[PDB]
RNA sequence: AGCUUUGCGCAGUGGCAGUAUCGUAGCCAAUGAGGUCUAUCCGAGGCGCGAUUAUUGCUAAUU
RNA sequence: ACGAUACAGAGAAGAUUAGCAUGGCCCCUGCGCAAGGAUGACA
RNA sequence: AAGGUAAGUAU
RNA sequence: AAGG
């Protein structure tokens, strides 16, 4: 609100009638006063939204200054579109060997490749995540209960 | 028709460019009308000021100047 | 099969050219219906 | 459906895009056709799926095919262990683990 | 309902449609028979260059010969 | 000197309908096409064939 | 001589999409072309 | 006894 | 890749 009021007074001799709500300016006065304003619009969008005006399409600059909203995907919505969509360019670059039994019930020891069974659980536990959680451990150190 | 798109294509006319009115103003250009819609409004009014100056001058240019509207009175 | 009661038009970004129309329409909002106003005093307390 | 039914199709267009409501009842009582006390034979399990067909119900096994695609079975088995998995790293100490 | 087929590919090589993703394409092409397959299109081509080649020459050859005779009637038409 | 009628072009604006628009070195036709009503009266194209997203182009997307 | 394996697996549907201009029809306006109609004006 | 074969590509 |  308050940048967009001292926009639509660029200089102080533009007045307003007493009937009229808007500025009184030329037909190509507008022209910069909506530039201007369509600036506001996209930098404060981006500053809220930590995104480059640059990068914005034209698309999605009708849809910030409309009212559409172009939301976040939640985390839960995020695995959903994974799940219902096929592997992007799925590469079976990793051969795992388990040990299974064939159709007719014999043990047998078979290496695939499709990434199927593979996600890795990275536990509280595992030494990977154990690691970075002591890095910086001073941190406990300097707050103590004596 | 056939000489004109043979132009275009060969390359020596730019392609039309769409026809924008008023009320065709939204539906050629609603991206473009939406983030400056004056300066949208101010290109659609000066094609179609284009338009109409290249209707009269067409017309205008081919007027019988006040002195041949009598000699072909004159003479009929 | 379905649950959510039958969608009906709506004003998207999509038909928003469609509003341009020479037909006359109506703008309805009631948001600043019921409106009240609250300030935060310095001394942490705020009032409505 | 609605968009074909208007549109100039051929007679087996027409004839193959008049199997949906059929294929729609069919899977709506899937739970009950595709019964091995109803259909008395062998069992055949569906590719990439857990579903055992107890007859060639191919109105219903075009449709279980839409259901389980992209490794669907695959997706829940491994979500359901991912999810079990945090939930018992969530309860490490409390279980002794 | 709406059913989308998964895009197909077709192994000229090999006269094969085989699924249009990276692992059976990669599955297809590693394997021996679309190697061999590759070579013998290899040499086929190869092959088929060198016989035109040959043809070429050959007719250069012949058209030269049947010029030569055709100018030789023409001049003694002509001295005639 | 203005005004105005008809036909033909050239453009501009606007409205309407896409079961229809064309093509005719095919045929017939005011020396009569075609006639349910009005028949000692009506008077102009008809038919066959061909083109087609029921005129045809570009432009923008996805590819 | 199948089958077992490893991989793929939506194993049954040109599902396309908007803009403009042309084209048809019907006015209106301007200009040109060729013809014409009716009327007004004292020394 | 059938009307219950996926079509494959690799090894 | 293995079987008659």
């Amino acid at each position: 609100n308050d940048r967009a009021k001292v926009i639509l007074k660029p200089d102080k001799t533009t007045i307003t009638e007493p009937h009229h709500i808007w500025p009184t300016l030329t037909d190509e006065e507008w022209i910069k006063v909506e530039v201007q304003l369509k600036d506001l619009i996209l930098a404060d969008y981006g500053k809220k939204n930590n995104v480059n005006v640059a990068s914005l399409t034209q698309s999605e600059i009708r849809d910030i200054i409309l009212g559409m909203e172009i939301s976040a995907p939640s985390q839960q919505r995020q695995q959903i579109a994974e799940i219902e969509k096929q592997t992007k360019e799925q590469s079976q670059l990793t051969a795992t060997q388990t040990r299974t039994v064939n159709k007719h019930g014999d043990e047998i020891i078979t290496s695939t490749t499709s990434n199927y069974e593979t996600q890795t659980f990275s536990s509280k536990t595992e030494w990977r995540v154990r690691a970075i959680s002591a890095a910086n451990l001073h941190l406990r150190t300097n707050h103590i209960y004596v | 028709q056939k000489e004109l798109q043979e132009k275009v294509r060969l390359g020596l006319m730019p392609p039309p460019e769409p026809k924008v009115r008023i009320s065709n103003l939204m539906r050629v250009l609603g991206t473009e009308a939406v983030q400056d819609p004056t300066k949208v409004e101010a290109h659609v009014r000066a094609q179609m000021a284009k338009r109409q100056k290249a209707h009269e001058e067409a017309n205008a240019a081919r007027k019988l100047t006040a002195e041949q509207r009598k000699v072909k009175k004159i003479k009929k | 099969l379905y649950s959510s009661e039958p969608t009906e038009p709506y004003l998207s970004s999509q038909n928003y050219g469609e509003l341009f129309s020479n037909q006359i329409i109506w703008f309805v909002d009631d948001t600043n219906v019921y409106r009240v106003t609250i300030h935060k005093t310095f001394e942490g307390n705020l009032t409505t | 459906e609605e968009s074909m039914k208007w549109k100039k199709l051929t007679n087996a267009q027409r004839s193959g895009l008049n199997q949906i409501p059929n294929r729609r009842f069919t899977l709506w009582w899937s739970p009950t056709i595709n019964r091995a006390n109803v259909y008395v034979g062998f069992q055949v399990q569906l590719d990439l799926t857990g579903i055992f067909m107890h007859g060639k119900i191919p109105t219903l096994k075009i449709s279980l095919i839409q259901i389980f695609r992209a490794h669907l079975w695959q997706k829940i088995h491994e979500s359901i262990v991912m999810d079990l998995c945090q939930v018992f790293d969530q309860e490490l100490d409390a279980l002794e683990i | 309902d709406y059913w989308k087929s998964q895009p197909k590919k077709f192994c000229d090589y090999c006269k094969c449609w085989i699924a249009d993703n990276r692992p059976s394409v990669e599955f297809h092409e590693r394997g021996k028979n679309h190697k061999e397959n590759v070579a013998k299109r290899i040499s086929e081509i190869k092959q088929k260059s060198l016989d035109k080649a040959k043809e070429e020459e050959k007719a250069s050859k012949e058209f030269a010969a049947m010029e030569a005779a055709a100018l030789k009637a023409y001049q003694e038409d002509l001295k005639r």
